[PDB]
RNA sequence: GGUCAGGUCGAGCCCGGGCUCCGUGAGGGGGGAGAAGUCGUAACAAGGUAACCGUAGGGGAACCUACGGCUCGAUCACCUCCU
RNA sequence: AGUGGUGGCCACUAUUAUUGGGCCUAAAGCGGCCGUAGCCGGGCCCGUAAGUCCCUGGCGAAAUCCCACGGCUCAACCGUGGGGCUCGCUGGGGAUACUGCGGGCCUUGGGACCGGGAGAGGCCGGGGGUACCCCCGGGGUAGGGGUGAAAUCCUAUAAUCCCGGGGGGACCGCCAGUGGCGAAGGCGCCCGGCUGGAACGGGUCCGACGGUGAGCGCGGAAGGCCAGGGGAGCGAACCGGAUUAGAUACCCGGGUAGUCCUGGCUGUAAAGGAUGCGGGCUAGGUGUCGGGCGAGCUUCGAGCUCGCCCGGUGCCGUAGGGAAGCCGUUAAGCCCGCCGCCUGGGGAGUACGGCCGCAAGGCUGAAACUUAAAGGAAUUGGCGGGGGAGCACUACAAGGGGUGGAGCGUGCGGU
RNA sequence: GUGGGGUAACGGCCCACCAAGCCGAAGAUCGGUACGGGCCGUGAGAGCGGGAGCCCGGAGAUGGACACUGAGACACGGGUCCA
């Protein structure tokens, strides 16, 4: 993460060079449609999903799966979430920064002299704008969707 | 952030040369790239090279022969016609015809000197002698 | 107002703290006698 | 905007032991205080003025006065025309008039109560804001609504403007201080009339607070003492006021009041009046006229 | 950091960068904006025609020392006035008070001043219409 | 006493494109600032040294900022307050670092009205229903229109005005922009140094964003009409004659020119305007005790 | 081809204003080389109170002192790295 | 048969730098961070042909230019013939390598989640802490204080000093280190709450979402300023004592603003690593910090020793650089992207002007004229009212004689 | 934009009406500066600097302003006024 801290440090996590899924996965794609709707039935996001997929019922990752429905895609989690509706309209992660970011109003508005925290509120307010301009130039919100710290709190 | 693998690929190649090591792994492997390692080594300026499956994008292995006095990638690639490669080979190259000039063109990349033969210009991209 | 550092070798001159105040002080008699 | 002055509504009170030849503590620091801030004053024979950091001016005579007393003796020595005072927003300039360095380099040499007294007087003598009121007590008043009056009898005639901006300023302070008497009885502030009548007080007059007014009565032997120098040099417009009947009989039928000062003193200030008074004319045009 | 822009596409601030910069320097900010030419006392002219008013000499800036003999002149043209040198040996003896003159740059670094002589930036070519350096030799004669 | 602003003088320069329907983001400041300062404001009318600091609004300008995060200059924010205090819809007094700000009853009165209305025209309607009713704004509109162009004519009028004892309902106000005017026309008409803004200046400014154009390069402020629109403001103000004309008429030479021109565009659309007309029209006399209360004795 | 009525183009002249350019012009400061006059000892060796910077005040001047910072700092020695 | 002097223009000049310049010590990186346009951008598949390239028609007029030939005796000049001249454009055909544009794939960059560990990361409530000053009660006589000496000053209406008790305001010792954290200035008493994150281990997610940043925006040491409170000590100014030829100082006795809390302004420093940031490469040796893993120890607390991996922090150091100082995987070596700055020295960070700030000031900012150097690194000597070692007689400590007072011999100055 | 006018001719060139546009940080507006090209001087070249002498195109007849003759004109060697 050296975007802003500029620190290089490489706390990254390796996958291994692998073309076909393993033949140990004793689940098929039907079953991880299954395990996946189950999850996100129970209130989950992608990243806790695949965790725990990868974690207790072991299948190191989803991606290394072709999806039926087309044969150039390789089967993703975001895709599964996809089929069956189970996908959330504003992306997960970005909900997530709105999330944290009315938490710091909050905190800031009941601790003003925190100027430290005014510096944080800074950054997450150009990250989350950073990705819902790139989300833009993509085009998966709607083009009059726009920042507001009121309706951050509605969500 | 990375932005150039050419460049940081013949970098990394003189700079293994000045020490001399035997084995290099450029780790930003790519269509083009191998397409300019098979074209000094159809001058032999290296010996054998394989492509490996990284599963993320690839990496050239190659073998040196200690024979690249410099390898530099031009990297504005400026588009030459047939006519004026004097100048820009005088622009790269310490002696006349001492060595090569990487140049893509209509029918694919590959050095200068046939592309002066063949009579077709086109964009310079790497230079090496 | 953006000070030389050449300036600041004492060789030669006078200490550039001072100087620098100087012609502050003249910088003031000046703007007031103009209005 | 809304100059006016808290806690110090009977400070200068105090002065009016000047006449007498009691002192006590306030006065003699009124009277450092006014030295301090005279001397402070550039004079070039904007532009030719200093600024007045209440804090920093405030050591410069090791006592911690407070702010609004500063802000109080500024107001009268204008009142007095003896001080040019300027005030941007929160701020306070200040310029040595024409009077001032024609009596202080004059008369440094008496006590300080005779200094402060031939200043006052000084400022009495020529049509400044001062004299105004004093003809308005020849007149008669004696409240805050005869002057009133005056001012707007004055006004609509058309001969004020070497004053229309002295008596505007006094306008504008008497549309909040008969809100602070009207209906307040509890005179928080104080204003520009208010000062006129002080040092006046300390001169010829006498001063009662009642319950936010300022209700004023004369003392008719001194005023006839006063009334006849003023009548020695008449470098100063009535202002087309009529003095009554009742003031200049009472001036009259009484045991002759002494001469309030040396009569060197009264002689040499008529001569520097008289041999100036076209110089400090001009400087009370620039200081209240509009032309 | 490398050298910047040197892209396909940023040839515009390239110019642009250049373009400020070559504001730097001393010699073409000066030729451009013709700095001498509203400075100029001789108004680009090599050679300028004077009327001559005083003999003055100076002392040679030290270590150097040494009387150089010089006149002030003013000038035809617009009438500024101006110290000439006075180069030879007994050459002010020649000159004298109110004589037409021909005067040149004395030729210093940057046209400046010369040597062990402070601020001079003239040298007298003709004096009547006659060249000085003939009559130093004494080959002519002054009218 | 002086009361002015320094550093912002061309700031309200802007203020001319109302006229037409450029739009700039200096104007979208400026009137989003405007109505925030009249959101603020409270109407309590009242008025007493006590009753402010009680029912007036402190103003910190610290916490007042631009939707964008990024602060608004204290200096403009004095110069705006001033202006439209001017114009009759704010009253605001100086207590030293601590400005106090209370509605005018014509403030919450032509909000009242038009709630729902274009920004700049909102800005539009506040400057003509200041300008209708008797304060300083008709004042120096009856003084353009007796074809007075810079500070000179203003100060000669005032003379003239305040020589009739009629001169009440406006004296005092009027006095103030008097004292403005000697202390700054001086560096304004003397050395040309061009450092504060008088009232005299801000009040020719506003105009200038209804129906003058003011060149400000000659040390003076030296202004112009528009008679294409001073024929419609013309027929506005006799329109609802609610507003005296302070003793002062219009100059023949100008009432050719007024006949001379063709049909400007009403100022608004007809039906807002009917209804400006007739709600000032309406509380007419309550207007005229408020203005009197604001800039008269009695 | 002359005289008058209307329309148009349009220099040249009077009055008011702004703009800038040039000349002179009492009076004021600072800039710079000269060799002597004279007040001082400020810095460089710890330059004799180490030196320098930022902010404020004072002093005839180099300056002095107030607080935060710096080694373009020294005097072994110094906690103590290395040895 | 021209040469000399002056003036102006290109080369000299890589001192205008795309080819092809520097910014630690010579002038030159802003204090830090955020980010708009612009510029530069990972790989794979399909298409396109806008760029890019090859061929082809019209056109870019002449004279000047290069070349062979002919005439002028040769030449220059002219003619005949061939070339390209800024050549910028335009019709048409083909090529698709890359760049552009559109459709799909991928993660490696980047962002995102999750688990323990670490820390002067913050704001907030409470609790203390030692020390100091004032005050009260007791004891106690006869001074204390301070300096090179003293003095000023406090004290016998009991001073200095000891015990008891009360008030007050600041500050949080040793633990402290070449710890830690922070974007930077900066950040340490204990507990509880609130918040910000970082590294480490897992790719579970997104799929180039990037890098830089003109314009913009944010906080930002001391000091200063506006309003209010507070004002133990210290201490600008100031007031005394002392030192001196002189003291406006250094020393000492006091003492205002300040230094503290509240709200706002002011936007500065040797804010210096005098080093703008991101990526790729590059011999090593070694420590600590922190995270992870593997061995050994264990009173069984990741509690103690050793190896490795990652990030931060040094020190030494190969090659390599550089005028040298020195640097050297934490680069100041070699490549790729972006921004700023620099163009001899003074004049000068000044004049004018603009903008900002209540003010002191801040952010931009010349010219004339004047100069041959200024400046950087290191070598030798010299010097230090620097530092170590060692010498005694032209020195000193132990011991010892005697000059200078009187007269004369003789010398030097003096007359 | 609609509809006309006049012109050798299209057009806001003009005129009556109807609308609110159009340009500017890939720098308008304003000022300083200046005929444009073929070219020429210099340089190893990248480039730098300049448009005097011939040819091509543009503009003028002391400054302004306005007509007649005419295919062609506001006409250096034709005309009218103003300065």
């Amino acid at each position: 993460a050296r975007m802003h801290a500029r620190k290089r440090g490489k706390s990254g996590s390796k996958r291994p060079p692998r073309t076909a899924p393993p033949i140990w996965v004793e689940y098929t794609v039907e079953e991880i449609e299954n395990l996946v709707v189950k999850l996100r039935k129970e209130g989950y996001s992608t990243a806790m999903i695949g965790t725990i997929l990868r974690d207790q019922y072991g299948i190191p990752s989803v991606k290394l799966f072709k999806d039926p429905d087309n044969p150039n895609r390789n089967l993703t989690i975001t895709r599964i979430l996809e089929k069956h509706g189970l996908a959330p309209e504003i992306p997960e992660d970005l909900m997530f920064l709105i999330r944290r970011a009315v938490n710091l109003r909050k905190h800031l508005e009941q601790h003003p002299k925190d100027l430290h925290s005014m510096r944080g509120l800074q950054l997450i307010e150009s990250k989350i704008r950073r990705l819902v301009k790139y989300y833009k130039r993509k085009g998966k919100l709607p083009k009059n969707w726009r920042y507001d710290p009121e309706t951050a709190k509605l969500l | 952030t990375l932005l150039d693998p050419l460049a940081n690929a013949l970098s990394h190649i003189t700079n293994s040369e000045r020490v001399g090591k035997r084995e290099v792994y450029i780790k930003p492997a790519s269509k083009l790239i191998g397409e300019v390692l098979r074209v000094m080594q159809k001058y032999g300026y290296i010996g054998e090279f394989e492509f490996i499956d990284d599963g993320r994008a690839g990496v050239y292995r190659v073998q040196l022969l200690g024979r690249i006095n410099k390898a530099g990638a031009i990297k504005p690639r400026f588009p030459v016609k047939v006519s004026e490669f004097e100048k820009w080979e005088k622009r790269f190259l310490p002696a006349f015809e001492f060595g090569i000039l990487i140049v893509s063109t209509s029918q694919g990349v590959m050095s200068h000197k046939e592309a002066i033969e063949k009579g077709i210009g086109g964009r310079l991209i790497a230079y090496v002698y | 107002m953006k000070r030389r550092p050449r300036k600041w070798k004492k060789k030669g001159r006078m200490r550039w703290k001072w100087i620098k105040k100087r012609i502050r002080r003249l910088k003031r008699q000046r703007k007031k006698e103009r209005g | 905007k809304v100059v006016g002055i808290k806690g110090s509504v009977s400070y200068l009170q105090a002065l009016k032991y000047l006449k007498t030849k009691k002192v006590t503590k306030r006065l003699k620091e009124i009277e450092k205080l006014v030295d301090t801030l005279i001397t402070l004053a550039p004079y070039a024979p904007r532009k030719n003025y200093a600024k007045i950091s209440f804090n920093k001016i405030k050591t410069v005579s090791r006592s911690k006065i407070g702010s609004p007393r500063i802000k109080s003796i500024m107001l009268l020595l204008w009142n007095f025309g003896l001080l040019d005072v300027k005030i941007i927003e929160n701020s306070w300039y200040v310029r040595k008039t024409k009077l001032a360095s024609l009596l202080e380099e004059n008369f440094k040499d008496l006590s300080p109560s005779e200094k402060l007294k031939v200043y006052l007087l000084g400022g009495l003598l020529v049509d400044t804001p001062a004299r105004f009121v004093y003809r308005c007590t020849l007149n008669g008043v004696e409240d805050y609504k005869g002057v009133k009056k005056a001012i707007l009898g004055y006004l609509s005639d058309q001969r004020s403007n070497s004053l229309i901006i002295g008596l505007s300023n006094m306008l504008e302070s008497i549309k909040f201080i008969e809100e602070a008497q009207a209906y307040s009885g509890k005179k928080e502030y104080i204003g520009l009339v208010d000062v006129a009548f002080y040092g006046l007080s300390g001169l010829y007059l006498d001063v009662k607070r009642e319950s936010g007014k300022l209700t004023v009565k004369p003392n008719f032997r001194e005023l006839r003492a006063l009334y006849e120098i003023d009548k020695s040099v008449a470098t100063g417009s009535d202002y087309g006021l009529s003095i009554s009947k009742e003031i200049l009989e009472n001036l009259a039928n009484t045991k002759r009041r002494k001469t309030i000062f040396s009569e060197e003193v009264q002689e040499l200030l008529v001569n520097v009046i008289k041999e100036n008074a076209i110089s400090i004319s001009q400087d009370l045009q620039n200081m209240y006229g509009i032309i | 950091g490398k050298k910047a822009p040197n892209g396909e596409f940023a040839g515009r601030k390239l110019k642009l960068k250049r373009k400020k910069f070559r504001w730097s320097d001393i010699r073409y900010k000066r030729r451009v904006l013709r700095l001498k030419e509203k400075s100029d006392p001789l108004e680009g002219a090599p050679q300028a025609r004077g009327i001559v008013l005083e003999k003055i000499a100076v002392e040679a800036k030290q270590p150097n020392s040494g009387m150089r003999k010089a006149v002030r002149v003013q000038l035809i043209k617009n009438g500024k006035v101006v110290t000439a040198f006075c180069p030879g040996d007994g050459a002010i003896k020649f000159i004298d008070e109110h004589d037409e003159v021909i005067i040149e740059g004395i030729g210093g670094p940057k046209g400046g001043s010369m040597g062990d002589i402070p601020g001079i930036r003239y040298k007298v070519v003709k004096v009547n219409r006659v060249s000085l350096k003939e009559l130093v030799k004494g080959r002519k004669e002054k009218p």
